[PDB]
Order: C-alpha cells, then sequence, then structure tokens
C-alpha cells in the first residue's frame, strides 16, 4: 500500500491525506513512515499527526497505544499539551460516541470510566500545561465532566430512592457530597437524603439536611 | 393492594443483642470497630454517630426495621446508644 | 457521507463538553458543614487562552 | 593516542551517540589497544552490529561496522494446522519481531525452541527452518519453513498400584483416548500433557471418594518410545486401603450457626470415605456463611485418618469473618445502556450482609437479560473494615434489535414491501420493542409491540400490542374476500416468583369482511355461527368485533436470556372470549424451552422443542379459522413452505365469485372449475402437535472467538396439525383431520450466524415423512 | 481439505535388494501375533536348541528348534484380578536359565517358568515392570525397571536382593539400560545418558558418569534404536549413552578413553576393533575400538526400520520392522543377501546362534533363518 518512499515523500502525502481528509491512508502512510523511519526526525511528530489521523478516523485503539507510545518514545515533550488533551479527548470519545442524542436521550449515565479517565488526563493537562490553549477548553471539559459523573451518580442515587434503599441512597450521595460542591445533581440529591433519613427515621439528621436544603437553595 | 404477592426487601447493616452488649457508652469507636466493626453510616457533618440501621419489607405483610444509632463524642468516646425498632 | 436529499451530511464532530455552564456552589449552614470534594475534582482551576473545541489546535 | 574523530559507519538503527557511548573508548578519550578490542565486543553487545572492526589512523578511530538491525518481515511456511503467531510468540519469547535487531546466531536457537515448542505441543517429530532473507539497507525477512513429521498420539497406559479397579475403567474416566475406528469417529486420540495432569486428579478423586485415604500416586512416567508416536505411560500409585468417614470434628469460628453446620455436616460415621463430599460440604458452609454475611469463611478441614481401624475422623476449622461485608456495589460496562436497568437486575442490597445467593441471582438476572456478552463482577473488599466490600460489575453488553425482511412482488411493481423491526432493549432503557407491518397491494398491515418491563418497580412489564390488517385478497379489491382486521391487546408482567411469572390481558379485535369464499370449513364455522350464506357466490359479508380475556404463565429456568446452556422454560399462553364478544370461544397453547447439554461442558446441547395448541368454542360456538393452527415452512418444521402443514380446504363451486379474471385464481370460480374441489392450501386445525429436535454441535472450522456466537444444530422436525371437528361426511372425496395422526416431517440442519445485528438464521430441511401433501421450499433463509 | 491438511517428513526408502548368497528361512514355527506395533522390550530365548518364544498376546511356547516343533506350551495370559482375562503383557524379554523362564511383565509381576514345562517355578510382583531385559546371573536377576532401580532379585525364588535407583529422567525416557554383569560390577547404561558401573554383588556404585545430556534443553532423539545397554572390554566400557553417544570409558572409574558423542547410534556390536553399528539415519557405519575411527559405512539401508546387526553365515545380517532381512558384507558394507521373510517385521532381534537366526516377527513371530 505505502511502499518504500523518501520519508518526506511519505510525510507530505501523509500531509496530503491529512489535508485530503483521508485519515485511512494518512494512518497507513505515517505508520510505514515510522516503520521505515522510526529514526525519522519527526517520528514524534508522526505520532501527533497519527493521533490526529486516528481521532479524525475515530481510531482510539490505535490512539490508545500511540499516546502511550509517545510516552514510551519520550514521555517528556512540548507536545504533551496536545497529547494529555488528546488522551482525555481519546477518553472523551471513549466515554460516549452513540447516536441517542437526537432521540431526546442523553449519555451522562453510561460510562464513568473514560469520563474519569478523561478527567484524569484533563486535570493532568491543566496541571501539566495550564499555559497551553487547551487549558481554557480542558477545564470546561472538566467543568462538564464532574456533573456528568454527578448526573450519572444522581441516576444511581435515584435508583436506590426508587428502590427505597435509603442506606444505599445516603452513601451514594455522601460520595457526591464529598465530590461536588456545585453540581445541581448534588443540589437535587440534597432533598432526597433528607427523605431517606425520614424514611430511616433520621429526621433529626434530615432537618440538619433541611437546613442545608434551605442553605443550598440559598 | 389486594395482592398478597409483594417481593421481599431487606437492608442489612445492623447488630445483635450480643453486639449491643459488646460496647458501653464511654468506649471508643475503635472498641466498636474491634467488637462490631464500623456500621455503614455515621454523622458526616456532625459528631461520631454510628448507624447500625436495618430496614426490611416482608412481602405485603408489614414492614420491618431496626435502627441503632451510636452517638460518640468527637473523640470517638461513646456518648449515646439508641436502639430503635420499626415505627 | 454523500447524499442527494442531504440529511445524511451531518457526520461526526462536536463540542458538547464545552457547551454548558459551570454550576452553583455550596452554601451549607454552620455546623452542617461536611467536606465538599474528596474526588479528583481538586483541579487547577485555570485557563490557557481560548482556542476551544474546533478552535483548539491539532498538532 | 586520543581519538580526534570516530567514524560511525553503518549504524542504521542506533544513534551515533548510541554507538559512541557504548564504545568503551569515546571520541576524545585516550585510546588503548584493549579499548580497540573493547570497542569490538561492546558494539557487538548491541546485537545490531554485524561487524565491528576498530582501526585508526594514528589515533583517529575508524570503526568498520556492518550491521544487523530490524527484521523487516517474518514469513511462515508449513505451519498450516497451528497458528504461526503462537510460533511468533516464541520469537516474542526470544525478544524477536519485525523491527527488531537481526542476530543470525539466534537462528537455530529459536528454531530449536520452535521445535521445542513442537516437542511440548504434543509433537516432537516436527522440524522448523528459519530462513534469513535480507531486505533493503540493513534489513532481513524471517522466512520460516516448518517440517512437521508427526505429532505424538495416545497409545496405551500401564497402570500399577491399582489393585481393585481396572486399568481400563480408569482410562474411561479420563481424557486419554487411543481408539477411533474405521467405522466410528467420536473425536480424536491425540496427546497433551495437561490432560494427564487432571487425569491424575480424576484418578485422585476416584480413590478418594471411595474411602482410599492412604491413596497416593507414586510416580507416573510416559514412555519416550523411540518412534516419535508411541505414548505409553506407566503410572505408579499406592492403592490406599479405603477408610471410613467415622466422624466430623468441626471447630473454630462457628459464628453461632453451628447447628446449621451440623446440618451441613450431617454425615455417616463409618461411611466409606468421600472427600469430594467434604469438598462440597465445606463450601456449603461457605455458601451458608456467604449468605450469612461472611465473605471469608475460612474452612480448613483435617481428616484424622485412623489407620488402626481403616477410618478417618474429620477435624474442620471454621473462620467466618465479618457479618456485614457488603458495603455497596459497582456496575461497569454500562457504557451504552442504563445502569438502573442493571441495578434493578440485582438482589443484593448495599449496606448489607454478604448474601452470596443475592449476588448470583442478580447475576442470573443479568443472565436472563439476554443482551450481554460477559456477566462478571469483582467483589472488591475495600481496604479498611471488613464491612467494606464493593462489588464491581464490569460486564459486557451485546447487540440489541433486529430487522427481518421477506419482500417479494418485484422491485419494479406497485405498492408492495415487507417490513419488520425490533428494538428489544430500546436504547438502553430495556424497552422491549418489536414493530412490523406492511403497505402492500394485498393488504395494509400495521403492528406495534412496546414494553416497559418495570412500569412498577416489581417488574410490572407493561406491554402494549396492536394490529390493523386492512387485507383485501386482491382480485379486484374484493372477490376472494375483503378483510379489514384490527384491534389491540395490552398485557403486563405478573411475578408468580422470581423465576415464575403470569400473564393476563384483554384483546380488542375487530374484523370486517366481505365477499367471502364458498368453502366448507370456513362456512362450517359460519354455520356454527348460525350464518348460512349463498354457497356458490361470494356475496357474503361478516363483521366481527370480538372481545377476549387473554392469559399466560412463564416458568423461567434457562441460563442465559440469549444463549443458554441448560434448563427448562415453560411459557404457558392462552385466551378466552368474554361476554360482549361476537363469538364465544377460546384457545390454549404452550411451547417448551428445554436445553439438554450432552456433556456438561455444555458444548453439545440437545434442545427439546415441542409445541402444543388447542382452540375451541365455549360450547354452542366455535373458535374461528384464522387462528386455527398453521405449520410448515420454518414454523416448527423447516424445508416446507410456510403454514402449509395442517388440514386442507375444500371449496364449493362458485358460479359467482364477484369477478373472475378469465380463469385465474381458480378455486372453483365463476369462470371454470366450478365444482366441489379441495385446495392444497392448508386451512389449519383446531388442535396442534408439532415439535423440533435440535442438537447443538461445535464445528472445528470456526474460531471460537465467534463459534460461541454461532449455533449449529441438526434436526428431524415432524408435526401434525389437525381438525378435531373434521368429518368424513363433508369430506368423503376429501381427506380427514379428525384423527390427530396427521404427521408430516422435514429434516435438516439449522445455523445462526450472529451478525453485528445478531443471528440471521438460515435453514435447509428435506421431507422424508409427509402426511397428505403440503408446499415445500427445502432451503429457507430467515432472520 | 484432509487431502491438503497433511504434513509428514520423509524417510528414505530401501534400495539394493541383493541375493548374491541366496537367503532362505530354516523354517517358520511362529507363536502367533507377537508384540505387534505395541511397544515393549520383549525378545525371545533359544537355549539348548529350544526356542523359548511366546507372544505378548499370551501364548507361550517351547519350540524344539528343528522345525520349531513344540516342546511345551503354557499361557500366562491369565483370567482374573483387578483386571480379568489378562494377556501376557511382557515388559522384559524372554530370559531362560535353569528351570526358570525369567520374563518381565508389564503387570510388574515377573515370572520364572519351569523351563521343562513352563509351569511357573516361581514368580514375583516387583516394583515396576522391567525397562530392560531380565539379566539373570550369579544368584541375581538384574533388573532395570520402570523406576530406574537396580532391582536385584534372587533367580532361585524371586527374593529381592536390593533395589537401587540409578538414573531417573523427566519421564520414561525410554532407554534399554540392561545391567550387564561384567567382571564383578553391575554395569548399566542410562535412560538419561548418565552411565555407571555399580557393584554387581551388592549394588555399590563403582562410579556414575554423565555422557548424554537428555532431551529438554539438550534435545535428542526418539526414533533411534539406541542400545543404552553397556558393553565392557575388561578395563573399558565401550557403550552408547541414551541418545547413542558412543563412549570408550574406564570400567572402574568411568574415565573416557574416547567417545563418539557425534554418534547418536542405534544398534551396535563390538566386533573386535570393528564396532558394527546401526547409524541414526537407519544407515550403517562401523568405527574402531581404538578411537571411534570409522572403518566403513553403508547408506543403502537408509531410513528403514531396523533391528540389530548380527553375524550369521559369516555375514553381517540385519533385519527390519518392514519384514526384510539383509546381509551386509561384514566389512565392506555390501548387500549380499535379502530375505524378506515377512512384512510384519520385527521388534525383537535376530539371534545369530545355534547355527540359526532366531527372530520373533511382530505378527508372524518365529522364523528361523538360513541362507
Amino acid at each position: 500500500e505505502v511502499p518504500d518512499n523518501p520519508p518526506n515523500e511519505i510525510y507530505a502525502t501523509a500531509q496530503q491525506k491529512l489535508q485530503d481528509g483521508n485519515w485511512r491512508q494518512a494512518i497507513t502512510q505515517l505508520e510505514a513512515l515510522d516503520n521505515r523511519y522510526p529514526f525519522g526526525p519527526y517520528s514524534q511528530q508522526v505520532q501527533l499527526d497519527l493521533i490526529y489521523a486516528y481521532y479524525k478516523n475515530a481510531d482510539l485503539p490505535l490512539a490508545q497505544a500511540a499516546i502511550d507510545r509517545f510516552i514510551r518514545l519520550n514521555p517528556t515533550h512540548p507536545n504533551i499539551d496536545y497529547v494529555m488533551y488528546m488522551r482525555g479527548l481519546t477518553n472523551m470519545a471513549l466515554d460516549d460516541s452513540a447516536l441517542q442524542g437526537f432521540f431526546g436521550v442523553d449519555r451522562s449515565d453510561r460510562d464513568p470510566q473514560h469520563a474519569r479517565a478523561a478527567f484524569s488526563d484533563f486535570s493532568k493537562l491543566v496541571r501539566g500545561y495550564p499555559n497551553s490553549q487547551y487549558t481554557t477548553d480542558a477545564t470546561k471539559r472538566l467543568v462538564f465532566l464532574k456533573d456528568r459523573l454527578a448526573k450519572y451518580e444522581y441516576s444511581v442515587a435515584e435508583y436506590y430512592t426508587e428502590r427505597g434503599a435509603w442506606v444505599a441512597v445516603v452513601n451514594r450521595v455522601e460520595g457526591m457530597l464529598r465530590d461536588y460542591p456545585d453540581t445541581q445533581a448534588t443540589r437535587d440529591a440534597l432533598p432526597l437524603m433528607e427523605n431517606a433519613y425520614r424514611q430511616m427515621q433520621m429526621n433529626a439528621q434530615a432537618e440538619k439536611v433541611a437546613k442545608i436544603i434551605a442553605a443550598n437553595s440559598s | 393492594e389486594r395482592v398478597v404477592y409483594r417481593p421481599d426487601i431487606n437492608q442489612g447493616n445492623y447488630l445483635t443483642a450480643n453486639d449491643v452488649s459488646k460496647i458501653r457508652v464511654g468506649m471508643t469507636q475503635q472498641q466498636v470497630a474491634y467488637a462490631l466493626g464500623t456500621p455503614l453510616m455515621s454523622d458526616p457533618f456532625g459528631t461520631n454517630t454510628w448507624f447500625y440501621v436495618f430496614r426490611q419489607q416482608p412481602g405485603h405483610e408489614g414492614v420491618t426495621q431496626q435502627t441503632l444509632t451510636l452517638t460518640f463524642n468527637s473523640s470517638g468516646v461513646l456518648t449515646n446508644i439508641d436502639n430503635k425498632p420499626a415505627l | 457521507c454523500s447524499s442527494d436529499s442531504r440529511y445524511k451530511r451531518q457526520v461526526s464532530g462536536d463540542e458538547a463538553y464545552l457547551e454548558a455552564a459551570p454550576l452553583a456552589e455550596l452554601h451549607a449552614p454552620a455546623g452542617m458543614i461536611l467536606p465538599v470534594t474528596s474526588g479528583d475534582y481538586a483541579i487547577p482551576v485555570t485557563n490557557g487562552s481560548g482556542a476551544v473545541g474546533k478552535a483548539l489546535d491539532i498538532r | 593516542f586520543v581519538v580526534k574523530d570516530i567514524h560511525f559507519e553503518g549504524l542504521q538503527r542506533v544513534a551515533v551517540g548510541a554507538a559512541l557511548l557504548s564504545m568503551p573508548v569515546r571520541t576524545g578519550d585516550t585510546v588503548n589497544d584493549e579499548d580497540i578490542s573493547n570497542t569490538i565486543r561492546a558494539l557487538f553487545a548491541t546485537g545490531n552490529f554485524e561487524d565491528v572492526r576498530v582501526l585508526r589512523d594514528g589515533d583517529t578511530l575508524l570503526v568498520q561496522v556492518k550491521e544487523r538491525p530490524t527484521i523487516a518481515s517474518i514469513t511462515f511456511s508449513g505451519n498450516k494446522s497451528v497458528k504461526d503467531d503462537m510460533l511468533k510468540q516464541n520469537l516474542e519469547a526470544s525478544g524477536v519481531r519485525v523491527g527488531e535487531s537481526l542476530d543470525r546466531t539466534t537462528i537455530a536457537d529459536i528454531e530449536k525452541g520452535l521445535e521445542d515448542f513442537y516437542y511440548s505441543v504434543g509433537k516432537y517429530s516436527a522440524s522448523v527452518k528459519a530462513v534469513v532473507t535480507p531486505l533493503p539497507r540493513n534489513r532481513v525477512d524471517l522466512k520460516l519453513v516448518f517440517q512437521e513429521g508427526v505429532s505424538a498420539e495416545i497409545q496405551q497406559i500401564n497402570i500399577v498400584g491399582n489393585h481393585a479397579f481396572t486399568t481400563d475403567e480408569l482410562i474411561s474416566h479420563f481424557q486419554l483416548r487411543d481408539e477411533v475406528p474405521w467405522w466410528n469417529v467420536v473425536g480424536d486420540r491425540k496427546y497433551q500433557k495437561q490432560k494427564l495432569a487432571g487425569d491424575l486428579e480424576t484418578l485422585r478423586s476416584y480413590y478418594l471418594d471411595r474411602g482410599y485415604a492412604r491413596f497416593n500416586i507414586d510416580s507416573t512416567q510416559v514412555s519416550l518410545t523411540p518412534d516419535k508416536k508411541g505414548i505409553y505411560v506407566t503410572v505408579n500409585i499406592t492403592e490406599g486401603d479405603q477408610y471410613k468417614l467415622s466422624g466430623v470434628e468441626v471447630s473454630g469460628n462457628l459464628a453461632g450457626h453451628s447447628a446449621e453446620i451440623e446440618q451441613l455436616t450431617k454425615i455417616e460415621p463409618g461411611e466409606l470415605y468421600n472427600g469430594t463430599k467434604v469438598t462440597k460440604m465445606e463450601d456449603d458452609i461457605k455458601k451458608l456463611l456467604g449468605r450469612y454475611g461472611y465473605a471469608y469463611p475460612r474452612v480448613q478441614s483435617m481428616p484424622e485418618i485412623n489407620d488402626a481401624d481403616k477410618t478417618v475422623k474429620l477435624r474442620v476449622n471454621v473462620d467466618a469473618g465479618n457479618r456485614f461485608y457488603v458495603r455497596k456495589i459497582r456496575f461497569e460496562g454500562n457504557d451504552t445502556s442504563k445502569d438502573a436497568v442493571l441495578r434493578r437486575e440485582m438482589r443484593q442490597m448495599e449496606g448489607a450482609w454478604l448474601g452470596s445467593d443475592l449476588v448470583d441471582q442478580g447475576k442470573e438476572r443479568l443472565n436472563r437479560l439476554g443482551f450481554f456478552e460477559t456477566v462478571d463482577t469483582d467483589t472488591q473488599r475495600v481496604p479498611g473494615s471488613p464491612d467494606q466490600v464493593d462489588v464491581v460489575y464490569k460486564v459486557k453488553e451485546r447487540n440489541t434489535g433486529s430487522f427481518n425482511f421477506g419482500i417479494g412482488y418485484g422491485t419494479e411493481s406497485g405498492v408492495s414491501f415487507q417490513a419488520g423491526v425490533q428494538q428489544d432493549n430500546w436504547l438502553g432503557t430495556g424497552y422491549a420493542v418489536g414493530i412490523n407491518g406492511t403497505k402492500n397491494d394485498y393488504q395494509t398491515y400495521a403492528e406495534l409491540s412496546v414494553t416497559n418491563p418495570y412500569f412498577t418497580v416489581d417488574g410490572v412489564s407493561l406491554g402494549g400490542r396492536l394490529f390493523y390488517n386492512d387485507f383485501q385478497a386482491d382480485d379486484a379489491d374484493l372477490s376472494d374476500y375483503t378483510n379489514k382486521s384490527y384491534g389491540t391487546d395490552v398485557t403486563l408482567g405478573f411475578p408468580i416468583n422470581e423465576y415464575n411469572s403470569l400473564r393476563a390481558g384483554l384483546g380488542y379485535v375487530h374484523n370486517s369482511l366481505s365477499n367471502m369464499q364458498p368453502q366448507v370449513a370456513m362456512w362450517r364455522y359460519l354455520y356454527s355461527m348460525g350464518e348460512h350464506p349463498s354457497t356458490s357466490d361470494q356475496d357474503n359479508s361478516f363483521k366481527t368485533d370480538d372481545f377476549t380475556f387473554n392469559y399466560g404463565w412463564t416458568y423461567n429456568k434457562l441460563d442465559r436470556g440469549y444463549f443458554p446452556t441448560d434448563g427448562s422454560r415453560v411459557n404457558l399462553t392462552g385466551k378466552v372470549t368474554i361476554p360482549g364478544s361476537d363469538n364465544e370461544y377460546y384457545k390454549v397453547t404452550l411451547d417448551t424451552a428445554t436445553y439438554v447439554p450432552i456433556d456438561d461442558d455444555h458444548k453439545w446441547v440437545v434442545l427439546g422443542r415441542t409445541r402444543w395448541g388447542y382452540g375451541d368454542g365455549l360450547g354452542g360456538k366455535e373458535m374461528p379459522f384464522y387462528e386455527n393452527f398453521y405449520a410448515g415452512g420454518s414454523s416448527t418444521v423447516r424445508g416446507f413452505q410456510s403454514n402449509t402443514i395442517g388440514p386442507k380446504a375444500v371449496y364449493f363451486p362458485h358460479q359467482a365469485s364477484n369477478y373472475d379474471p378469465d380463469y385465474d385464481y381458480e378455486c372453483a370460480t365463476q369462470d371454470g372449475a366450478k365444482d366441489l374441489c379441495k385446495s392444497d392450501d392448508a386451512v389449519g386445525g383446531n388442535a396442534m402437535a408439532v415439535a423440533s429436535l435440535e442438537f447443538i454441535t461445535p464445528t472445528p472450522f470456526i474460531s471460537d472467538k465467534y463459534a460461541n456466537s454461532v449455533r449449529t444444530s441438526f434436526f428431524w422436525d415432524m408435526g401434525t396439525v389437525w381438525d378435531t371437528n373434521w368429518d368424513s361426511s363433508q369430506y368423503s372425496g376429501y381427506p380427514d383431520y379428525s384423527d390427530p395422526s396427521n404427521i408430516r416431517m422435514s429434516a435438516g440442519i439449522a445455523l445462526q450466524w450472529m451478525s453485528p445485528l445478531g443471528p440471521l438464521v438460515f435453514s435447509y430441511a428435506q421431507p422424508f415423512k409427509k402426511y397428505d401433501g403440503d408446499k415445500a421450499e427445502q432451503f429457507q433463509f430467515n432472520i | 481439505l484432509f487431502n491438503s491438511e497433511e504434513d509428514v517428513v520423509k524417510m528414505s526408502p530401501l534400495p539394493t535388494v541383493e541375493n548374491q548368497f541366496t537367503p532362505t528361512t530354516a523354517w517358520s514355527t511362529s507363536v502367533g501375533s507377537g508384540i505387534g506395533n505395541f511397544y515393549s522390550n520383549l525378545h525371545p530365548a533359544l537355549a539348548d536348541n529350544v526356542v523359548y518364544a511366546a507372544d505378548r498376546a499370551g501364548l507361550v511356547k517351547a519350540l524344539n528348534a528343528d522345525d520349531g516343533k513344540e516342546i511345551w506350551s503354557v499361557s500366562l495370559a491369565e483370567k482374573d484380578g483387578w483386571f480379568s482375562k489378562e494377556p501376557a503383557l511382557l515388559s522384559g524379554g524372554v530370559t531362560v536359565s535353569g528351570g526358570h523362564v525369567y520374563i518381565g511383565s508389564e503387570k510388574a509381576q515377573v515370572y520364572a517358568l519351569n523351563t521343562s514345562d513352563g509351569t511357573v517355578a516361581w514368580q514375583t510382583k516387583v516394583a515396576g515392570e522391567a525397562l530392560s531385559r531380565p539379566v539373570v546371573s550369579d544368584g541375581l536377576v538384574l533388573i532395570h525397571t520402570s523406576n530406574g532401580q537396580l532391582q536385584a532379585l534372587n533367580e532361585a525364588d524371586g527374593a529381592v536382593k536390593w533395589t537401587v535407583n540409578l538414573d531417573m529422567p523427566s519421564l520414561s525416557l525410554r532407554g534399554e539400560s540392561a545391567p550387564t554383569t561384567a567382571f564383578g560390577a553391575a554395569v548399566v547404561g542410562g535412560d538419561n545418558g548418565r552411565v555407571s558401573a555399580v557393584l554387581m554383588e551388592q549394588g555399590q556404585m563403582i562410579w556414575q558418569q554423565r555422557i548424554s545430556q537428555a532431551t529438554g534443553s539438550t534435545e535428542i532423539d526418539r526414533l533411534s534404536d539406541v542400545d543404552t545397554t553397556p558393553v565392557v572390554v575388561n578395563g573399558v566400557v565401550f557403550a552408547l549413552a541414551y541418545n547413542g553417544n558412543l563412549t570408550a570409558l574406564d570400567l572402574r572409574s568411568g574415565q573416557i578413553m574416547w567417545k563418539r558423542e557425534l554418534g547418536s547410534v542405534n544398534d551396535f556390536i563390538v566386533d573386535g576393533n570393528r564396532i558394527y553399528l546401526v547409524d541414526q539415519n537407519d544407515r550403517v557405519m562401523a568405527l574402531t575400538i581404538d578411537g571411534g575411527v570409522t572403518l566403513w559405512t553403508q547408506s543403502d539401508l537408509l531410513h528403514r526400520l531396523l533391528t540389530s546387526p548380527v553375524l550369521y553365515n559369516g555375514n553381517l545380517v540385519v533385519g527390519d520392522s518392514e519384514g526384510y532381512l539383509h546381509w551386509i558384507n561384514v566389512e565392506d558394507g555390501r548387500f549380499v543377501a535379502q530375505q524378506k521373510v515377512d512384512s510384519s517385521g520385527f521388534q525383537t532381534e535376530p539371534v545369530a546362534a545355534d547355527g540359526k537366526l532366531l527372530i520373533q516377527a511382530k505378527d508372524g513371530t518365529v522364523y528361523s533363518i538360513t541362507r
């Protein structure tokens, strides 16, 4: 497919297939580029273009290894601001990719895993590159993500309420209470533990919740 | 309703009459933690108040419950033992 | 992909995690205070100038 | 001598500095003649160096290097049975791959290890040949040739030390086959060492359950018979001189459940000892304590084997643990669906004791989900108190939904298309959806079936269904029969147990008909309705809006909900008409769901499928004929055409048909053939007995990555549908169905290829017993 | 599929069927279907011109070797036990001395039938069947059993004199280390390649010497007809180890005079200084005793299924498990005769003695051969 060419002759055609939007061959060029020249001078920049070609072709299992490969090539880079975003971005596409949105159905209760794995990377990013342009974006991803977990965990804390499992209600909320200071899912789990307490005759603790209910409706 | 079939529901996290004898007011949470372990609830914004609370639905024959709240002080030295059944 | 009545031309790509707003903090009263974050939510709350979503670069 | 410049010739994978620092004399260093020789082997110590020849011009080093870097390809030839990646795993075991340093010293060494792989795999008579084929600018192809003579096969095992049982009956327990006849093939005979290891334990069990408590395998030596085929074994054991279970001496943390333990150690003193029973009996306590809250019920027994009397005494040491191990539960792999669907499919509550029975039932609740691939969890005892276990249900889902398609009438014609779609577990909500219907020039059918399985939290499985069949039997729009049929029926989930559940529902059905055919049993129904029209004209209309109470009940014991292995699911369904209906009748039916694993590998599973159905009037009336039972053509019997097994219709002479298209649709029509004739169309019976005999079989030609998705099963599918109210007086030149003995048959093999949208089932069958004839399509292609 | 699924490496055929000295049989008197393609170490006896031959099926014969007419016949195919209706199932070859037909059975129950009638003059259940010939000399039945033990058993009644493990490989690495009574020492080879001299009279190790490094990290053969039974010329053992590594080594210390580790030799006879041997490719060679300096070879026999080479009619005679016999020009290699007396072939060996050549073919057992 991609034969023995000069590396730039591979790379410009890879840049062509990137600018053609043909990530399929742009993956196929850049691999045999770094197969023929892993000692390529831009073999690191092959990977950044590869994850570019992976993600635009939606190729996270290739983008999983390459982000680890870029670390395993050299874990120190100026390009981690791409990569640590792109790993969270990989986890963002790994979080949810289904089509249920136009059905009036949301995906914020499905995967906490690559949610938190993105929340791992995006927090590492705003740790590792608070200077890079991604930090405006990645923080807003993190802003979105905690409530996405909260709504997910609210949907968990919903079920034990609809189950009536009030002991299983509380600690699910007690997680969110020691997780989220701002999320409205926590603000709306806030009345229910009071109820769960009053179903558990912990009315006294529930009026102590009802203060916070008053205080966080304030 | 008029349906004798209702499925049973249980909760867990309670203690025995031997277990409530295993501690006294004045004892540590650790002394509860040695004899009874911890329960699966305490008072998070307030003092050490350990909750061995049971809930149970039999199946359209009543509802069953046993609440055991164990208020220590902040030091974890026990200050209150309150057993509470259903209703 | 391609089409002739064209409601297929909406293909992948979004900034969904960018679109919302942040949320409203805790104002719990005295004595009813419990710790609010134990998770990984202790992030460095900062930005790095703009360039968000599709405006974010791809190197 | 201090080198001014080192000349780095032919490195090609390593850097100059990766060459330079590995030289024990670097540039600018004092050069020694030992350091010349040190530059030889340390550069050779890369393994990428084919030559190192270190010279200088006075002091300025010139290191003449040829290079053995990257293998650029690895080619296999002759491995045809075995996967050559398993062979490549031995290269990965030797640190060798494509893009890895060539080392021609390691050719025969790994070649040995592939033949040592062959030595271990059950061959020894198998050679390999790595052929180094040099590729551009440093590179090499690992062409690999494999010269496989023969594997080793089981021949005969000597057993010594057995002195009560047969050698031969011991082999009958085993994996160890050394016979496949010229007129029998049940499998193969080949060797593997790990078969023997369990067959030690198969033997080790086999004496232990008798009583043999001084039983011990002395040694076991496989003959290295000099033929490269002969697998002969001496296995040396000590017999054991069987001992009695004379008593149980349980001890330790009995946790107050000690009487239950005594029920769990209800034993016989003097019983000829069975440690496998004890192997069971200890875990019954661990299952007892697994429901009594204790997740680490440490039970360490001790058989005080008393050789003075040939008895054992059974010390048991119990350590229960914590009473409330269940903290909470984690649920993962929900990345498509809703977890509250899965979390309502559990029976363990958080903040509880360990109930082990609550776990696996909830796992069985996910087993009877049928929209999954792995049911699996991690009972993580959280570090801290042993009140903390968080049980982590990382599970794998499966494809939902199915379309089915059976279109005809050409692509170039008018309004005609067949449809049908399912989205059971709609969008992770669990909503059981299946929707069909058609717009045809023969009908306009509408159909819906949606279910909230949990409209109440118990599992009120609120399922709504409706239909609208505006059928016309297209001669003009009429003239065979007009029939608009429509109505609805909603039925909910009624838990009789957690494996038993009832159904009960009410069916609205309006049918509106005109120009019906003069023919006997259709009109025999009408005469049972007291309606006796003109028997030579289709000048007849009929309007019915029947109201019926429907019901059902499900026994639910089969393992998976999509791919089970064992059990039985008895799913009763039936109906009765109510007052206000336009006809007073009923129908009752039942089809079974029984799996019979041939071996308890559950690889071959017999699928016992028979079907029952009976429909009748409620006294003085009749069940109508459209719900008479129909069969054949992948119904319960394959290889026929659809709904072709049953009683067959007898037509009156039509002298009016309201239209005839000049001798077309001939059913004794108004033009031609107008006589009392019998159609080969199956009119169907008021009673049904059809069955299908299915037997799961694996196939070696499929990878079991996806052979476990594909179910292959032969059959001999027979059945009878018959009319218990059939007569000989109305049917005298016409055959009879008053007898139940109306049995057709068609036989073949079934297959499902589980596509990315699930099984798309194809079926061939061929009739070898046919009761009075039907219509046949021997190959059938379904979904 | 299965016409294309096959894979078998090649074994060279038999060329050169010669009949320069017209070979015959003396007679056939065959016991029956003998060992067959079943593997055991059975081999008949011909003492006092009596063919003590049997089959591993169970029929035992004594054949008066003139047409091999029967002297006596018994059947140690037994009838009941923890297995009922026993066959013979013999592990050790037919040894006869005294009124005792010493045979090792795969039952690990060994016998000594009164040679006048074949009634069991004594018998013994022993620790494992014999992996070698019942070596019977000096009051002692010298056994290399399955367990690698030097099982010494009294030949007069079946009293175990001792039982001492020499060489225990990873599995039954099948070596025929028949413990040779040689010059007062228990001289025995190895199923590993570790060779040894032990005391004959008590089982006291004179020495034990490693020669062949066994398969598993030093991989060796499982087709070769390796005589791991030793041969001593009084001070020097001239023997093969477990793969066929030929070694001249001292009787009393085990110290190597010379060794052909290059040999993976199948069979051998030390004929003076002309060790007439069967090479590993089922071809012929012959080396010295003064070094392993090769005298000659032959590869007309090549990849055949051979028995031992014997000296009959002044000729190097050899048979094979394809049922041929063959007559090597004893020094100069050449086929002089070829008697394909059967096709059943031989797992026992030719016995170029009593003026005859005793074999037990696999199915047509006893042919007595002449030319």
